[PDB]
């Protein structure tokens, strides 16, 4: 209305990024867990209709062969960010002939965010939270980025509507030493507790990047069926 | 940073153009009369205060050999549009080798005047132009508004009390009159609305031979 | 916001032009231009424009001057906000130099004033730039050996004059100049009489005795086409010639 | 409402933003330049930094120079003044590139005045908040001191003060003619005037809050900051006098 | 506003200009798209003044390229310019790849352009929603629905425009996966006539196959309208 | 800040409406009426002139109806200067299509181009929209005779007969009551005169405030006629005979 | 003041730029950082922000060049932009010439970059304050601010609760010049601890100086120093 | 500059115990025409840096103007004598200028010598610099002295002695045979005079009217120009 996009609040906070931080609270809940064997990203898919093609809406995407990501907030803005991330990761691979570090990909993603500030072109903040998981030379890792441009590495993290309860459950149940299978069980139990559904196949989406192939793997019905049967 | 300062009101009006027209209606009056063998444009001013050079404040100006112009409104806007119109007539002559037709000049300047009612970060021109001339298709008298609208007139007035002067011309004007009769009618129309006695110093008349601007002695001889 | 920008008010007025003219009036500097038979003179009050900073005693008073050269032969006085007036002097110099380069001969006073007013009209029409609060008188000698004296204001309205004033008093200073010129009605005699009339007009308009140190006088003539300031001693002699009857 | 843009005149023919800039400058740290018999002496009193105790000794210096023979100082914001000083150095560089001689002082002052003035014209540019003193001295021409105001006005002085407490400094400097007093004798007077005028300044912070520079015969008519050996007896004599 | 940000975040985190674009979509004519084994049916509301307005001139069902077609709901002129941009991109892809544009690529591009217009200074958002029917590279047929925000999703059957929710809940209770052609046009017609007045002049229905898009002749629409009149009594 | 002076012309309203577009439509609705219709012989455009004064040159002056090309002509409703701009642009587009393809532009393509120009001002930038609505009539071989109606939004539609401007609803009522498919040139002209009379609230239509023109194809060549007051007077007396 | 804080090019009636002041206000919410020096060394310490139990600490100090490092307080994206600018300037000087960049010239260029964003209405001040530690013929500590100013310090600290650190530095400034490196590290860590316990995770700590390129102190050495402080 | 028209001949620079001695005859030839015979071809950059040229005079004057403004801008930013640019800094700058112009196919038709004293630890001449107005010589280690060559293609290097033009064959042979470290002023003068004598006899573009310039602890000294003895 009256304040420009670059206006500072009296507290020293940009109005637009503060407002964009309300958009990330909306959306479907997702969780990421990092352990020594690899990183898992789980997500709920709130399917609005039976007529929608379920695989057409993707909450978990692959920024690269070794990078997965879960998005929350405005989905179109999220897809814009992930497309930019894919382009720049492939540019890094072409220029250097190696897989990009997860931190570098997160940093360039957060550099595209806040491009509207025009410090040195987008018009506004992106209003997107991303949990970017991956496996680089320094092992598996998970990062969290938000419209303010801050990046934060996490052992375990959550995004979306039920971020608070998900992070509470993760804080209670996460350990640094748990195995990959226990990490999958923890992720699906957190999603079970925060969801309002019976947690069937074609109700959650699961992906993982392990330290055996360092390759993005999108799960299928057999894998969610296995982990669900393993759940207590 | 470029946006239109002229905008549609809730009732569809462009208030800035209305206000430019208001500035036109307060400025000193000018007029034109087309006669069957010519066309004249006339205007008045306050009497000079014994110091200002009268020849340096002519409102009637020559555009080309058979095209002249007068205005009612803001003088600086008039100088800018006068320079642009001379440039456009010269551009036509460079292109086609002949003098610019009056209609083409009027259309070009009308579009230029319109452009300042829509282009960003500007106001409309604060004047109304009267352009008189002769070409192969005959004698022309055209008005141009601040809006960029233009009108083909037989006789008109474009300033203070122009409704009264237009009624006077409507009673007096005829489709077939001599240049002398038109000049007499123009002088009478000017002195009707003027407060007091209209001397030769309070008159400028241009007539379209090339476009001529009358001398003070000629105006006095008309005022007998 | 119709009065904030250079856009029309409901009455058809551009109030920013009026307020720029008020800013010119606020400086409390009087300048007077006069035309002779083959000469022209400008006199100005050589005082700092009334602004935020007042006159310091350590201020070099010789450096104060509202009169400037545009070319060797064309000159001017410029009254208003001092930064605006300096910017307009530089603009006039650039226009004169561009005319000389493009056309190969020196511009005259009238064409210079019309080019300057063309520049001023852009300020009057474009909302994104402030009007220069600067009124100016320009003098020169044309190719026909007759003196040119022209005057422009922030509105962009150029006019030639036999005599003119930029100052706080108008329609009284006009009467003073009218009386002096109708009273007036050899090249050295013309130069002396025009300089005397300019000095006496400023003395009558300002309504106090003029010190030669606190006024600047400049002149063009067929005798010396270069626009040159007369010395303080000559101005003192001219002031002495006043009141000697 | 008329004071929200530099590019708008108020009904009484004033630009309020420039007046607010003047108010900003008059609250800032004091600067002064003074013509003397053998030179010009420039002095910047940074009284605002009396609170900050951990600043490095004599690191903050508002006195700069162009061509090693023109002093340039300011009162106002540091960044804006650095912008103006960079423009001055660019103008000097361009003038020497074109003409192979150094820029005359009055030409540089006019060009910097126009550069300052151009930012007071448009609705989208912040006008510079700084008053700029530019000065020089020569054996033949003696001293030339100019002060450029935030509105673009430039005026020549024999001595000038800008910033906080400039009225008291001007009153004390006006008490005697300095064109027949050498710079070395003038330093003591400047220290006495600082002790009498600025209440934050005292004996214990004169040595580290005041920048001094000059151009005189002893410096071969080129820029130099006063050494501690010349400053210390002068401020000691000023403190003993006070 | 050459480059001013028109779409900005409100204090609650919403983009109000996108919401207003959605409101403009809600005022537009209703469109419905239904998928089948190897064909799709697209039906659009049309309102024209009888005896005065030329009914051919207003095409809301549009052939984008060789194998893709588009319905829309919202501002018509915005639809025209975006559709022309999409056609240009279709032929640009077919220049750069030497294979026709897949439907998923076209839907992604339309969503990208809409998102870009929500996220660039000095441009208004597109006030339209679209239903893009077409064929994938593997010859599977798909329908993609896109919104003013730039979000898109693929649908078995979907409706956009005014009163789209009632048509959606109808299609949920009446869509039966693979269907013959005649029942598919019948489903589309009754679904759009839930909200639209029941007449043949108020609907335009077309069928997309691999070979072409064929508009159903008005006699069939008249007969099916009579049948829908019959079943309601 | 200049964004305080920005009205944001290309910004949505809460109802998904462009307020500037709606105000331009309001400006159009207050303008004098322009009617169009299609006969078997060809396309008819009529309009009611705005009487400013009797001193207007009424010899060969047409302010409502304009030629765009030998096969395309148009009638204006709204602001005349915007209409002149868009008419010149339409003439440029028609001749650009003839340059590029060596054949005349179909009427729909010209309508699409000028309406794209109109839509651009509503979507792009921060300028006001064009306050004009056109009735573009014409002929081409592929589609025959055609009459389109445009708007400030860049929305356009296609009509066999319609009206725009003041009293357009009653004109449309008279048109739907009286217009029919297979109609001759004389019948269409009489219907146009009847519609102008009914919408202008006059028992008898006066020739001095009627512009009337028509486009017709004969011998495979398109011909436009702009009726003079003499021919219009002939049609007026023929209308009164019936 | 609501009229005059709306755009960054507006001076208030008191001659204040409120948007630049708000950019400065953004700096006080950052975590505390401290920098001190001796005759030979500059030691920088900082508190790493940790936003939750499962988070890792936000990085606080960054290497610019072999003998130049920084710490930041404020908006971290602005700090990243300034960091990349400084690193590019240092490497460009090492490319064009065969010498280290002058620290004063680098700091002036950064301050010019700060100031250029305060002039136009289409830009905002960098909402971040940098402390720049280097050894270029002597230990040196600089500070930059959103308004385009810069200063040089014998000791510096800013961020949240930096007033206690400033008080400790005011008390202990006279010792730092003759302190050895171990005592200097202990003093900087104690000044940081006054702002609060410290931990190897949540404590950034780096040294630069004579014959000593910029080096973050290892976790084991940091553990030893933190044990000695307690 | 398509090619040379007014050309300067060889320049010879050597290190000796008190600093740099650089020599060049004062002739500029217009082809075979010895048009100008009192030209200066050794330019002072700063108190510890001089430049000499062989080849086109216009390009050399342009480079001299560039280095003059570089020195002035360096002085404007100076706060201590260590901030003054060294001869190797100017050598790198000139090499970069030549390299970029080579990349544009717009070369300066010159071979340039940049010579001087790298170290500030021998004098306090830079504490108070005088641009417009001018004890025993201190022995300076050769490591603190710098002489650097640049050519048209930007090929740049440094050595204890440098020659340009015809001196690369005549003078350089005698230099490589007879040069030794820590020569006195007299020995350096005798060696240079022998080299210039051979060049005067065998280089048609050479003159016997020599300009000698010395960079020492007391700055840059332009010797009075002399005719070659015998």
């Amino acid at each position: 209305y009256d304040r420009g996009v670059n206006t500072f609040s009296p507290e020293g906070r940009l109005f637009q990024v503060e407002y964009a931080l309300g958009a990330i609270k909306l959306g479907s809940t997702a969780v990421g867990i990092c352990v020594n064997d690899g990183v898992i990203l789980a997500s709920e898919r709130r399917i609005s209709s039976t007529l929608i093609e379920k695989d057409s809406v993707e909450k978990l995407l692959s920024i690269d062969d070794h990078i997965g990501c879960a998005m929350s907030g405005l989905m179109a803005d999220a897809r814009t960010l992930i497309d930019y991330a894919r382009v720049e990761c492939n540019h890094y691979k072409f220029i250097y002939n190696e897989n990009i570090n997860i931190k570098s990909c997160v940093e360039l993603i957060s550099e595209l965010a806040l491009d509207f500030s025009n410090l040195s072109i987008m018009s506004r903040p992106f209003g997107v939270a991303l949990l970017i998981g991956g496996v680089d030379k320094n092992g598996p890792c998970l990062w969290y980025t938000e419209p303010s441009g801050t990046n934060t590495r996490f052992s375990a993290a959550s995004i979306g509507s039920a971020q608070e309860g998900a992070e509470l459950l993760l804080q209670e149940n996460y350990k640094k030493d748990m195995t990959f299978e226990q990490a999958e069980i923890l992720a699906l139990t957190v999603l079970r507790q925060v969801m309002e559904d019976k947690l069937s196949t074609s109700n959650v989406e699961i992906c993982a990047i392990k330290k055996s192939d360092q390759t993005f793997y999108k799960y299928n019905t057999d894998d969610i069926s296995r982990i669900i049967d393993v759940l207590p | 940073y470029s946006f239109s300062l002229t905008t549609f009101s809730p009732t569809g009006k462009l208030v800035q153009i209305e206000y430019a027209l208001n500035r036109v209606s307060s400025s000193s009056p000018a007029l034109g009369i087309r006669a069957k063998n010519g066309v004249i444009i006339a205007t008045e001013k306050k009497s000079p205060n014994e110091l200002i050079e009268e020849n340096s404040i002519f409102k009637i100006q020559q555009i080309s050999e058979h095209i002249g112009i007068v205005y009612a409104g803001m003088p600086g806007d008039f100088r800018v549009l006068l320079k642009r119109a001379r440039k456009e007539a010269i551009r036509y002559s460079l292109q086609y080798g002949s003098e610019i037709l009056v209609k083409e000049l009027v259309k070009i300047i009308a579009s230029i005047v319109q452009e300042f009612t829509q282009t960003g970060g500007v106001r409309p021109f604060g004047l109304s132009l009267l352009i008189c001339g002769v070409d192969v298709y005959g004698y022309h008298l055209y008005q141009i508004d601040p809006s960029g609208c233009y009108f083909n007139w037989m006789a008109t007035c474009v300033g203070k009390d122009y409704q009264n002067n237009m009624s006077f011309l409507e009673k007096r004007y005829n489709k077939d009159i001599e240049i002398e009769d038109a000049i007499h009618t123009a002088i009478l129309t000017l002195k009707e609305s003027y407060e007091g006695v209209l001397n030769e110093k309070n008159i400028e008349i241009g007539v379209a031979k090339p476009f001529k601007i009358l001398t003070q002695n000629e105006i006095k001889d008309y005022l007998i | 916001y119709d009065r904030h920008l250079t856009i029309f008010s409901p009455d058809g007025n551009l109030y920013q032009i009026e307020y720029a003219i008020k800013a010119v009036k606020n400086t409390n500097i009087t300048s007077v231009g006069v035309k002779g038979e083959n000469c022209a003179v400008i006199i100005s009050q050589k005082k700092m424009a009334t602004q935020y900073i007042s006159q310091d005693k350590l201020l070099d008073y010789n450096n104060i001057t509202n009169i400037y050269n545009i070319t060797d032969e064309i000159g001017c006085s410029m009254v208003g906000m001092p930064g605006d007036c300096l910017s307009m002097v530089y603009k006039a110099r650039s226009e004169a130099s561009e005319f000389l380069y493009s056309n190969g001969y020196n511009v005259n006073a009238e064409t210079l004033c019309r080019n300057i007013c063309d520049k001023i009209q852009v300020y009057t029409q474009h909302a994104y730039m402030r009007l220069h609060a600067c009124s100016g008188m320009i003098i020169g000698i044309d190719e026909n050996n007759k003196p040119e004296l022209f005057k422009f204001d922030p509105s962009g309205f150029c006019a030639g004059y036999r005599a003119c004033v930029i100052g706080n008093k108008e329609q009284e200073s006009i009467s003073v100049l009218e009386r002096l010129l109708e009273k007036r009605k050899t090249i050295d005699e013309d130069i002396r009489n025009t300089t005397i009339l300019a000095i006496e007009a400023l003395q009558t308009i300002l309504a106090f005795d003029l010190k030669a140190s606190e006024i600047e006088v400049a002149i063009v003539s067929t005798k010396n086409r270069n626009f040159t300031q007369i010395s303080e001693k000559e101005i003192d002699n001219y002031l002495t010639y006043i009141a000697e009857r | 409402g008329y004071d929200l843009s530099v590019s708008t005149f108020s009904p009484d023919g004033r630009l309020y933003q420039v007046e607010y800039i003047y108010k900003s400058i008059n609250n800032n740290n004091t600067a002064l330049c003074l013509e003397c018999k053998d030179g010009i002496i420039c002095c910047c009193i940074n009284s605002n930094m009396d609170k900050n105790k951990m600043i490095k000794k004599n690191s903050y210096n508002r006195i700069y120079h162009v061509n090693n023979n023109i002093i340039i100082t300011y009162s106002g914001f540091d960044g804006d003044a650095r912008n103006i000083i960079d423009r001055a150095r660019s103008e000097a560089n361009t003038y020497y590139y074109n003409f192979h001689t150094n820029i005359p002082l009055h030409i540089l002052v006019n060009r910097i005045s126009l550069y300052i003035h151009a930012y007071t014209l448009y609705w989208h540019m912040r006008p510079f908040a700084a008053s700029i003193i530019i000065s020089s001295f020569n054996e033949k021409d003696k001293g030339d001191i100019y002060c450029i105001e935030p509105n673009g006005a430039c005026y020549k002085y024999s001595g000038i003060v800008i910033g906080k407490n400039k009225e008291m400094f001007k009153t004390e400097i006006e008490k005697k003619d300095y064109k027949d007093i050498n710079v070395r004798d003038a330093i003591e007077d400047i220290y006495k005037f600082i002790l009498t005028s600025d209440d934050h300044m005292n004996k214990n912070n004169l040595q580290n809050l005041v920048n001094f520079s000059w151009i005189c015969k002893e410096s071969s008519y080129e820029f130099q900051n006063i050494h501690e050996e010349i400053l210390t007896p002068a401020l000691n004599k000023a403190v003993e006098y006070i | 506003s050459y480059d001013r940000a028109i779409t900005v975040f409100s204090p609650d985190g919403h983009l109000l200009q996108v919401e207003h674009a959605l409101e403009a979509v809600k005022k537009g004519g209703c469109a419905v798209a239904i998928k089948s084994s190897n064909f799709a049916v697209l039906a659009v509301e049309k309102k024209n003044i009888p005896k005065l307005q030329n009914p051919k001139t207003t095409e809301k069902l549009i052939k984008l390229d060789e194998h893709n077609c588009l319905a829309f709901a919202g501002l018509n002129a915005d639809a025209r310019v975006l559709v022309n941009k999409t056609r240009l991109e279709c032929q640009r892809y077919y220049l750069n790849m030497d294979e026709p544009a897949p439907v998923d690529y076209i839907a992604k591009y339309v969503a990208k352009v809409q998102q870009k217009f929500t996220h660039r200074g000095g441009v208004r958002p597109f006030g339209i929603a679209t239903l893009i029917a077409g064929f994938k590279n593997n010859k599977e047929i798909c329908i993609y629905q896109t919104e003013p925000s730039g979000i898109y999703a693929a649908w078995k059957a979907q409706a956009i425009g005014k009163n789209a929710k009632i048509v959606q809940e109808f299609l949920e209770k009446n869509y039966q996966e693979n269907m013959e052609q005649k029942d598919c046009i019948f489903l589309a017609l009754k679904a759009i006539f839930e909200v639209v007045e029941l007449s043949s002049k108020n609907v335009e229905v077309a069928l997309l196959t691999e070979k072409d898009l064929t508009f159903i002749e008005e006699q069939e629409i008249n007969s099916m309208v009579e049948l829908i009149d019959q079943e309601r009594t | 800040m200049a964004r305080r002076y920005d009205s944001r012309t290309t910004t949505f309203s809460p109802e998904g409406r462009l307020y500037q577009v709606e105000y331009a439509l309001e400006a159009i609705n207050n303008a004098s009426i322009t009617i169009g219709l299609i006969t078997k012989d060809g396309v008819i455009l009529g309009a009611d002139k705005v009487f400013i004064s009797k001193l207007i040159d009424k010899a060969n002056n047409y302010e409502k109806i304009y030629k765009i090309d030998k096969h395309i002509f148009c009638g204006v409703a709204g602001l005349n200067a915007d209409a002149n701009i868009l008419i010149n642009q339409s003439r440029l587009y028609a001749q650009r299509y003839l340059y590029n393809y060596n054949e005349v532009q179909p009427v729909s393509q010209l309508v699409v181009q000028i309406c794209d120009i109109k839509q651009s001002y509503t979507q792009y930038g921060g300028l006001r929209p064009y306050g004009v609505s056109f009735l573009i009539g014409g002929y081409d071989t592929k589609d025959g005779y055609q009459l389109y109606h445009t708007d400030p939004s860049g929305n356009y539609s296609g009509w066999f007969a319609t009206a725009i401007g003041t009293n357009n609803l009653t004109a449309s009522s008279v048109l739907k009551q009286e217009w029919k498919n297979d109609m001759t040139l004389e019948e269409g002209l009489l219907l146009a005169l009847k519609t102008l009379a009914k919408s202008t609230d006059t028992e008898i239509p006066k020739s001095e405030k009627i512009e009337l023109a028509y486009l017709t194809n004969k011998d495979g060549e398109v011909y436009q006629k702009y009726l003079t007051e003499k021919e219009i007077e002939e049609l007026i007396k023929l209308y009164t005979q019936k | 003041r609501n009229l005059y804080d709306t755009d960054n090019i507006i001076y208030s009636p008191e001659g204040r730029l409120y948007q630049v002041e708000y950019a400065s206000e953004a700096i006080k919410q950052g975590t505390c950082a401290v920098a001190i020096k001796s005759k030979d060394y500059v030691v920088v310490s900082g508190l790493k922000k940790c936003i939750s139990k499962l988070s890792f600490p936000q990085e606080k100090i960054f290497k610019i060049d072999d003998y130049i490092g920084i710490s930041m307080s404020g908006i971290t994206s602005d700090a990243k932009v300034l960091t990349k600018f400084m690193q590019n300037e240092c490497l460009s000087h090492k490319f064009l010439y065969n010498e280290n960049i002058n620290i004063e010239s680098l700091v002036r260029s950064v301050a010019d970059k700060y100031q250029k964003n305060t002039q136009k209405s289409s830009k905002r001040a960098f909402g971040v304050g940098l402390m720049i530690a280097a050894y270029h013929n002597e230990p040196c500590i600089f500070e930059t601010r959103p308004n385009g100013s810069y200063f040089e310090y014998d000791a510096l600290s800013f961020g949240a609760r930096s007033h206690a650190s400033k008080t400790y530095l005011e008390k202990n400034l006279h010792l730092f010049e003759e302190c050895s490196l171990e005592e200097l590290i202990l003093h900087c860590l104690k000044a940081l601890k006054c702002s609060l316990e410290l931990t190897i995770s949540n404590t950034a700590l780096a040294v630069v100086g004579k014959n000593h390129p910029w080096q973050e102190i290892s976790s084991l050495q940091l553990e030893e120093y933190l044990s000695k402080v307690k | 500059t398509l090619g040379p028209v007014v050309t300067g001949t060889s320049v010879i620079a050597i290190k000796y115990k008190h600093g740099i001695m650089i020599a060049a005859d004062r002739k500029a030839s217009y082809g075979s025409y010895a048009k100008f015979q009192n030209v200066e071809r050794i330019f002072k950059i700063n108190n510890k840096t001089v430049m000499g040229f062989s080849g086109e005079l216009a390009d050399a004057q342009y480079l001299h103007e560039l280095l003059t403004r570089k020195n002035i801008n360096n002085l404007s930013e100076k706060k201590r004598k260590e901030d003054m640019y060294t001869p190797q800094h100017y050598h790198s700058y000139v090499s970069r200028v030549f390299y970029v112009r080579k990349n544009r196919i717009d070369p300066l038709f010159n071979n340039i010598i940049i010579a001087g004293i790298n170290s500030q630890k021998y004098d306090n001449n830079d504490d108070n610099v005088l641009l417009y107005t001018n004890e025993e010589y201190k022995e300076i280690h050769k490591d603190d002295l710098y002489i650097g060559f640049v050519d048209m293609h930007g090929t740049n290097f440094c050595d204890d002695y440098i020659t340009t033009g015809y001196a690369r064959y005549f003078a350089l042979t005698l230099l490589r045979d007879h040069y030794k470290d820590n020569m006195t002023e007299e020995e350096a003068r005798i060696l240079i005079n022998e080299c210039l004598r051979i060049l005067y006899f065998r280089d048609a573009t050479s003159s016997n009217f020599i300009q000698i310039v010395k960079v020492t602890s007391k700055g840059v000294e332009y010797e009075e120009p002399y005719i070659l003895p015998c």
